């Protein structure tokens, strides 16, 4: 699922008008339209970082897995944060960051690395925690257990995990490789993050290409026309181009808020996923992963994040 | 000509204000100016020397005022919005060029947003900055037998609005 | 604002303009104005749907932490849940989310499952732990320590499986009776 | 909020204790601290001899005067512990009879508004860290360009100037200023203008925008080539008669006109419906150039209405040409 | 519950310019307005 | 001077309409009328009494 999106911000005038302040000067006089478009852009940027922290800073305190990792037979190495990477990211997420002018773009407030790192503690809470950490102070149970419980939460006695341990956890640990290659080999895997990203490129270069058109105006260079024109009978041709720049940048935003909208729908969704599937184990049914449910593994992403039902 | 500095400008068709510098394109000979992906003036030739100009706006951005609460202090610092400080004590990060504020090694849990993982707070006795905690690690001591069973509980309350 | 018109009041534009040139100057007061009206419009709107959308949240959360207990885990706040409690605000309701949280413990070893008879045992409902020397079973969510019986536990396979199922032994109310 | 005249805070203001004239920035202030009351007085106006109008004051114990006459002003006007401030009283204008005491003047559309607040005396080497409101007393209407002012005595005072800035005003529950705040002193300051309150609560606040200005113009262009061929047509040897004018086409090629500016040789560098100094930085379709000799005296026949001999039977010229002509 | 709305298509330009190639001629002065709205459009259908 | 009924008025200079009733306010003395902290009129002073 997506999580957040590209914090862009446009200002009011150096979209409008390159600094140039007759154009400014006729601009004053739509009121105060650009403020109420800044302010938009502004609360879609703040929401954004606001997004991520309502998915993922749901655990106050950090974590960290033990040294010596003895999981009564379950691999997790392929997602535990990995040493070796300079960016003491994790495999997983390590083939996903693989597989994938009058504006401004604003960083996000939290550092992708931390992204990574509350995934991170997230998991080794959820790896040798159980759900207990996600209600309170976090309690270590040994891992095989903690199996056992949601097993015991889906009307299957605790007799049969030990019974099979070790085809149990060949399954599991056999499981997580073919997720490695099932993203190295579906080119459509990502899609919906991928879509994302090249939806607002799509936005913003609509954005700038349309600053080259001319609006019932003789052309789209102001300063040309601010030379090529006297001032009074050009402002009637820069207010046909201030009209059309200006509602064109109007559709933008409109444009951006629903889709951020969406996206938050989406984000809380997560959130809420992220919670249920994650922090204890749900169950409803087919919400998280098809078939009875056990737990969840989030991985973090660009933009946006991955769950392992 | 002028180079590295916000400067008005006019390559023989094309007007625009820029920052210059001489790039290292490699044009094909015929061609004088180069063009981003989204139709803007990315480079001219100086038409002199016949150098490769690439232009870049004059570097620009927001100002948010670092404070504490008024109720705290009067004593401020300032962020100017990802310029190079030389193009403007001062701290710089990744977040822009925030003057009037002192960065600390110490980890600190954040309480002022910023960008980059960078918060503040006042100290003693001015106005810090620095990279933002984490949060609070706490490890846990798992084994493969080491159990953890609470013993007393207490009956929160919060308020969801 | 008068969107490039020349005055901002339509009465004085009527009489220190010309009718038949009033109405081009007219049309930029509808423009503008119109235009400025719609967007707050769109405003309204997408802010609106937005409240919906929180507000079956709460629909959904009143009806769920208070008309019942939902199992979510941190849908009706932190922690396990118990209770919600509905109060009435102006344009938007509070909800007191009576929460249940445990608080402190201790350390304890585990073994997960007991061989008695050369038979396997798993708790129905608890877990077995170590106050070092006598083990015990107890819920899951609170420290109450419990003496192992056969009506506390159950049975199945024996002990050739389980990895680190302890030796130890296990009660039989019937026996000291009979 | 309102953006409007006023004193900066934490100015810097000269304090005086020999009272020079004082020129009037754009705002007047004036307060004097003493119980003496000796200074009493003040002058107002341009040229402050006798020659325009000017305003006057007096502020005795009961009997307050105001004037606005032509006053011959005494160049060096005073009284004593004897008030002639001038020498003669021609062509008035207007007239009007009414411990710390502060006086902000403006003429303002054509008014003259007054401004008075009066304090005790309780302090001691220094203008008081206190702070209060400006109270108006009177507006003046009076149309008097003014740019210098001096006060008229008989202790010390302050004077600094008004300033177009921006302020908040924290008007009290009860119609009164208890308190205001500079927009552009300082950041923190700055901040309680854009939020529009007078306390902020802890965090972080977007203001302004910074951006840098153009500090230079500049243009640059490929090295001038093929210059038009010019002195083939004035440094020509030899012209043709004047019924055989010769046309001469001139191609692409880039004109220099400098020349013909900078160089007196030709008599008249006379050019028709184009200034001389607008023709050397244009561009046309081409151009077309008549090279040959006539009279000494058919000088003025190269124009437009001309009618003349040369004009009809030898070389004609449009009424509307739009160009030059030289005759040496 | 609704549980999808009628797939509706409008041409850019059929719509604004009921096939006269002196209006679109006209249009596109507009920059890519329309495509982009076809876009949304497109971007219900395949959503419904 | 007309009370409690929608007239229009004009207190030398403001314009406009509406019904005017005793209001408790104070101002000071100087002051000539109130205005609305979103920027309306309020309140003005009788000249007559
Ligand atoms: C805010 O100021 C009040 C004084 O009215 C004081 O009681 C309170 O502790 C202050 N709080 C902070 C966070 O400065
Ligand atoms: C800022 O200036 C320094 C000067 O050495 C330079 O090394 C650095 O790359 C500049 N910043 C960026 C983002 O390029
Ligand atoms: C933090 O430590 C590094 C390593 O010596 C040093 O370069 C830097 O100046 C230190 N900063 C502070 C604030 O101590
Ligand atoms: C349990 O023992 C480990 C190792 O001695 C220790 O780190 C941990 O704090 C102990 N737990 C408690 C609750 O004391
Ligand atoms: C737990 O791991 C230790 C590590 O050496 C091992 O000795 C012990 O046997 C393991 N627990 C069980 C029940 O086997
Ligand atoms: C006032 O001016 C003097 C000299 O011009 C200067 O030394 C002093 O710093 C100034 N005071 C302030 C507050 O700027
Ligand atoms: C409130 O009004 C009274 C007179 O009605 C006045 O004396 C008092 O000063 C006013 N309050 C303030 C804070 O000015
Ligand atoms: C232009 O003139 C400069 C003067 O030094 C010379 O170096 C350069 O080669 C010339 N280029 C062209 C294209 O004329």
């Amino acid at each position: 699922l997506p999580v957040s999106m590209t914090k862009t911000s446009v200002d009011c005038t150096m979209y409008i008008c390159g600094d140039s302040t007759e154009c400014s000067n006729l601009l004053l006089q739509y009121g105060s339209f650009c403020t109420q478009l800044n302010r938009a852009l502004t609360g879609i940027a703040v929401e954004q970082d606001k997004n991520t922290q309502e998915v993922f800073a749901q655990v106050k305190q950090i974590y960290k897995t033990p040294p010596i990792k003895d999981f009564g037979g379950f691999n997790f190495s392929q997602i535990l944060p990995d040493p070796s990477k300079p960016s003491k990211r994790s495999p997983i997420e390590d083939l996903l960051f693989n597989k994938v002018n009058g504006l401004t773009v604003l960083p996000p407030l939290l550092t992708d690395e931390m992204i990574a790192q509350y995934t991170s503690a997230l998991l080794a809470g959820t790896i040798t925690s159980g759900w207990t950490f996600g209600a309170g102070p976090a309690l270590q149970i040994p891992f095989p257990m903690q199996m056992a419980y949601r097993f015991n939460g889906i009307g299957v006695t605790q007799n049969v995990l030990y019974e099979n341990q070790k085809l149990i956890a060949n399954q599991f640990n056999s499981a997580i490789g073919k997720i490695q290659d099932s993203l190295s080999s579906t080119p459509s895997a990502l899609g919906k993050l991928q879509d994302v990203v090249n939806q607002n490129a799509q936005a913003l270069n609509t954005l700038v290409k349309q600053l080259s058109s001319n609006f019932g105006a003789i052309s789209s260079v102001l300063n040309d026309i601010l030379s090529r024109l006297d001032p009074p009978e050009a402002e009637v041709q820069i207010d046909r181009l201030i009209t059309g720049r200006l509602q064109s940048l109007q559709t933008y935003v409109t444009q951006q808020l629903i889709r951020a909208a969406e996206i938050r729908a989406s984000a809380n969704l997560a959130a809420t996923k992220m919670s249920e599937c994650v922090l204890g184990q749900s169950k409803r049914v087919d919400f998280c992963g098809k078939g009875y449910h056990l737990m969840s593994f989030p991985q973090s992403a660009p933009h946006g994040v991955v769950f392992l039902h | 000509l002028v180079k590295n500095k916000c400067v008005n400008f006019n390559f023989n068709g094309l007007t625009g204000t820029g920052v210059l510098t001489e790039s290292n394109k490699k044009f094909l000979p015929f061609q004088q100016f180069g063009r981003d992906i989204a139709d803007t003036t990315d480079a001219v030739r100086d038409p002199q020397t016949l150098e490769i100009l690439d232009i870049t706006p004059c570097s620009f951005g927001g100002v948010s005022v670092i404070t504490p609460g008024t109720n705290t202090s009067n004593q401020v610092a300032v962020l100017y919005q990802d310029v190079n400080c030389t193009e403007v004590n001062v701290f710089q990060t990744r977040a822009g060029c925030l003057i009037g504020a002192e960065h600390v090694n110490n980890s600190y849990e954040c309480d002022i947003p910023i960008g980059a993982g960078i918060c503040a707070s006042y100290q003693t006795q001015s106005i810090i900055a620095y990279t933002m905690s984490l949060g609070a690690e706490n490890s846990v001591a798992y084994s493969n037998n080491s159990i953890a069973i609470p013993t007393n509980f207490t009956i929160s309350v919060t308020t969801e609005i | 604002s008068n969107f490039g018109a020349i005055s901002s009041v339509l009465n004085d534009i009527l009489s220190r303009l010309d009718p038949p040139e009033a109405e081009v100057q007219i049309d930029r007061l509808i423009t503008g104005r119109l235009q400025s009206l719609q967007t707050y419009v769109t405003q309204q709107l997408i802010r609106a749907a937005e409240i919906r959308a929180s507000a079956n949240l709460a629909a959904t959360k009143m009806s769920e932490c208070v008309l019942g207990q939902s199992k979510r885990v941190d849908f009706c706040g932190k922690g396990y849940h118990l209770m919600s409690f509905p109060q009435s605000a102006p344009h938007g309701v509070v909800f007191l989310h009576v929460t249940y949280v445990p608080a402190q413990e201790k350390n304890f070893t585990t073994a997960p499952a007991i061989c008695h008879d050369g038979k396997a045992h798993f708790p129905r409902e608890g877990v077995f732990v170590s106050n070092g020397t006598h083990w015990f079973v107890t819920q899951r969510n609170f420290y109450e320590p419990q003496i192992i019986t056969t009506d506390n536990t159950f049975v199945s396979g024996n002990c050739d499986v389980v990895i680190g199922i302890v030796n130890n032994t296990v009660y039989d109310p019937l026996q000291p009776e009979l | 909020s309102t953006q409007d005249l006023f004193l900066p805070f934490f100015s810097n203001v000269t304090w005086f204790h020999d009272n020079p004239v004082l020129p009037f920035n754009d705002g007047v202030y004036f307060a004097s601290t003493e119980k003496s009351n000796i200074i009493r007085g003040w002058i107002f106006g341009t040229t402050l001899d006798s020659k325009t109008q000017s305003l006057l004051i007096v502020n005795n114990a009961t009997n307050v005067v105001i004037k606005v006459c032509e006053f011959q002003f005494c160049n060096d006007p005073f009284l004593g512990v004897e008030f002639r401030v001038y020498s003669s009283a021609n062509n008035c204008t207007f007239e009007y009879v009414s411990n710390l005491r502060e006086f902000v003047f403006k003429n303002i559309d054509g008014y003259f508004k007054i401004y008075s607040k009066h304090t005790p005396i309780n302090l001691v080497r220094d203008l008081p860290q206190g702070f209060s409101a400006l109270e108006p007393l009177v507006d003046l209407p009076i149309g008097i360009n003014i740019t210098r002012f001096q006060t008229l005595l008989a202790a010390a005072y302050y004077v600094g100037y008004l300033q177009p800035r921006t302020f908040l005003l924290k008007y009290n529950e009860n119609g009164t200023i208890t308190d205001a705040v500079d927009c552009a002193l300082d950041p923190l300051s700055e901040t309680k203008c854009t939020l529009k309150s007078f306390t902020v609560e802890k965090g972080i606040y977007q203001t302004s925008n910074f951006r840098v200005q153009p500090t230079e113009s500049i243009v640059r262009f490929p090295n001038i080539t093929n210059l038009c061929p010019f002195g083939e047509v004035f440094n020509a040897t030899r012209f043709a008669s004047v019924y055989a004018w010769n046309r001469k086409r001139i191609s692409n090629c880039v004109a220099d006109y400098s020349v013909l500016y900078n160089s007196a040789s030709f008599s008249t560098f006379k050019c028709y419906g184009v200034s001389p100094t607008k023709l050397n930085d244009l561009c046309f379709t081409n151009v077309y150039a008549d090279s040959f000799v006539i009279r000494g005296d058919e000088v003025r026949q190269i124009a437009p209405g001309q009618t003349g001999k040369i004009a009809d039977y030898n070389y004609k010229l449009p009424d509307d040409f739009t160009g030059c002509v030289i005759a040496w």
